[PDB]
C-alpha cells in the first residue's frame, strides 16, 4: 500500500506471496494451499478471534466471522 | 495539519529524547497523516494523532484543558 | 552504448527522491515531491551562438550538479538507465568539496 | 526521388515504435508512446542567422540520433516512406559505438 | 501580370490536393487534408537583416520544394491562378532528382 | 496637406472591394471581404535598426503592391481620402508589367 | 514648469476629439471616438540602443503628428494641460506643408 | 543606512497622493488614485548591456522626474521611508525651471 | 559542503520573516508576508553573453542585498540551511554602512 510509503517499484520476489494453486472464474477466485506458516496464520486467526470479541455491532460481527472461516476450516 | 514541514523541528527533538508523542489536532489530513504513518510504522519515532474534542468554541477552551492536565502550551 | 551530446547539451543522471532523512533524525516519507541535484556523464562542446567558433562548458564530465528541472529538461533512456538531457542555461551550480 | 534539406534542416527516419523488450525479457505491449531515436538521411548547409557566411552542422549523413519530438519537427512522405524534418536545434544528442 | 517578391518572401504554386493513390493502387477519397508540396515562381532579392547588404536566396525560380503551411504563409489571386507567399524561412527543402 | 511617413513607414491607399468580376463573367456579390492591394503615395528614408545610418526602402512612390492587412496597419484620413500606414514589413510584393 | 523628455520620448499634445466636420457641410455628433493628431512640445536626445553614443530623433520640436494610440502612450498633467509621452516607435509620420 | 542601487535602477520617493487642487481652487476628494511624480536618491553606475563597459545614467541625484508606475517597480521601506525602485527605462521625463 | 554558483548566479540566505517591530514600537503579527532581504553566501564568474570573454559581477561575497522575489528565483537546502538561487539580473540593491 501507499499509505505506507512503497511504490510497487521497490518491490522483489520476497513481497509476493505463493501457493500451490489458484483458479478464477466469471466472478470466483480460490486460493488453495498457502506457502505462508501454520504460526503466522494461527497467530492472525487468533487476532481477529478478539475481533468478534469486541465487535460491539451485529453487522460487524457477520464479516469477521466470515474471513475467520476463510482462514480456518471452510464455508 | 497538511504540511508535514510544520512538524519537523519538533517530531526531531522527539527524536532525541526517545519519548512517543500524541498529536491532537484540530485535524491530521492527507499530506502529513500519511507521512506520520510512514514514519511510526518503520520504527522512526512512535507517533499517534487523534482529533480535538468538539467543535466551535469549547474545542479550543476544552484542547487548552488538556494542556493544563498535561503542562504543556496550546499551539 | 554510450551517448555523444550534441553541443551546449548536457547529460545527468538524477540522485535520490527526497533521500529519507529530510531535517535530520525524521524519515521523510514520499511526499509527492522529486531530486534536483544529479550528475554529469557526457558534456557537447560549447555553444555555437555569436558565429565565433564554439566556447566549452565550465561542466567537467563527473560533477555533482544542481538544476533547474524546467521545460527544456528531457528525459530519455540509455542501456535502461534513467537520464536526463539540457542544456548548460538549465544548471545552477556545483556541489565541491 | 531523393530529398535535399534546406540548410540547417536535417532529415531524419524514426526507429521501433518501443521495441518490444523494455526492462529486459518482458515483451511491453503497446502502452500509448512513440520513438525518440532516427538515422540521418540528408543535411543542409548549415545555419545563415548573424550573417557571417554559413556555419556547417555537426551531424553527418547516417549518424544514429535522439531528438526531441516538438513543434518544429514535422512528418513528410518519401517514395512511400516514413521521414522527419527539424533542425539541429531540435537534435540532442548522438549513439556512437 | 506577373509579380515581384519583396526580398526574403517567395512565391509557389501549390501542387495536388492529396493526388488520389496514396499507399500505393488504393485510391484516398478526400480525407480532409491539403498538399504541402509547391514550385517556385519568383524569388526576391534576399533578407536584410544584420544591416550588411542583402544575401541572396537559396531557392531559383523553379524548384519542387517541400514547406510549412504556418501562419506566415499567405494565400493570393494572380490573373486566376492559386498562388502562396511566404518567407524562405517557412520552406524546408527541394525535391531534386 | 499631403503626409510624410516617418522612415520605414509606407503610406498606401486601399484599390477596390472585390472587383465585381472574380472567376471571369460572374459578377460577385459582396461576400463579406476586404482588398489586400494598394498603391503608394509616400515612403519614408529607412529602417535605423542595426545604428549603422539608415537603408532606404525598396518600394518607390506609386507602385501598385499587395500587403498583409495585419495588426501593423492603420486606417487614416487625409483631405477626406482613405489611406493606410504600415511599414515595409508588411508589404509583401509589386504587381509589375 | 516646462518638461524634459529622456531620450527617445517625446511629448505631444493632442488635437480636436473628431472636429465636427467629417465628410464635409455634415456635423458628425460626437459617435464615441478620440484624436490621433497631435503637437510636438519637447524632445529627448535619441535611441540609446546599440552602444554606440546617442542617435537624435527625427522629429523637430513643433511638428503636426499622427501616432498610434498605442500601449505605450501615457496620459499626463502639466501646468494643467492634457499631454502624451511615448516614444519615437509609436510616431508614424508628419503632415507637412 | 543610505541605499545604493546596482546599475541601471534608480531609488525614487513618490510625491503627493493627488494634490488637493487639481483645475485650480477645488479640493479633489481624495477619488481613487496615486501619484507619479517623485525624487531621486541615489543612482547606479549604467546598462551593462552589449558588453561594452558601462554608460552612465542621465538622472543626476536629486531632480524631480516623471515615471510610469509599470510592472518593474517595486516597492521598499527605508529607515521607515517610503521609497520606490525602478529602472531608467520606467522613468519618462525631468520636471526643470 | 559548500556550493559552487555557475557564473551569473547569485547564492543569498534570507533574513527575518517581518522582523516583529515594523513601524517602531509595535510588534506586527504574521500578517502573510516574506523577507526581501538576503545575504551573499557565494558567486560565479560573470554573464557569458555577447561572446566577449566574462564580465564578473558587482557583487562581493557576503554583502547584505535587497532582491525581488521574481520568478527565476529557486530555494534549495545546503547541510540543511535555507538558501537561494537567481542571476544578478534579480538584485536590486546593497545596504552599505
Amino acid at each position: 500500500s501507499e499509505e505506507i510509503g512503497m511504490e510497487l517499484e521497490k518491490a522483489t520476489l520476497e513481497d509476493l506471496g505463493q501457493a500451490k494453486r489458484v483458479v478464477i472464474n466469471k466472478d470466483t477466485t480460490t486460493i488453495i494451499d498457502g506457502v505462508g506458516e501454520e504460526a503466522a496464520i494461527q497467530g492472525r486467526v487468533a487476532q481477529i478471534r478478539q475481533q468478534i470479541e469486541e465487535a460491539t455491532s451485529d453487522y460487524d460481527r457477520e464479516k469477521l466471522q466470515e474471513r475467520v472461516a476463510k482462514l480456518a476450516g471452510g464455508v | 495539519i497538511s504540511n508535514i514541514r510544520e512538524m519537523l523541528p519538533v517530531l526531531e527533538a522527539v527524536a532525541k529524547a526517545g519519548k512517543p508523542l500524541l498529536i491532537i489536532a484540530e485535524d491530521v489530513e492527507g499530506e502529513a497523516l500519511a507521512t506520520l504513518v510512514v514514519n511510526t510504522m518503520r520504527g522512526i519515532v512512535k507517533v499517534a494523532a487523534v482529533k480535538a474534542p468538539g467543535f466551535g468554541d469549547r474545542r479550543k477552551a476544552m484542547l487548552q484543558d488538556i494542556a493544563t492536565l498535561t503542562g504543556g502550551t496550546v499551539i | 552504448m554510450n551517448i555523444r551530446p550534441l553541443h551546449d547539451r548536457v547529460i545527468v543522471k538524477r540522485k535520490e527522491v527526497e533521500t529519507k532523512s529530510a531535517g535530520g533524525i525524521v524519515l521523510t516519507g514520499s511526499a509527492a515531491a522529486k531530486s534536483t541535484r544529479g550528475e554529469v556523464l557526457a558534456v557537447g562542446n560549447g555553444r555555437i551562438l555569436e558565429n565565433g567558433e564554439v566556447k566549452p562548458l565550465d561542466v567537467k564530465v563527473g560533477d555533482i550538479v544542481i538544476f533547474n528541472d524546467g521545460y527544456g529538461v528531457k528525459s530519455e533512456k540509455i542501456d535502461n538507465e534513467e537520464v536526463l538531457i539540457m542544456s548548460e542555461s538549465d544548471i545552477l551550480a556545483i556541489v565541491e568539496a
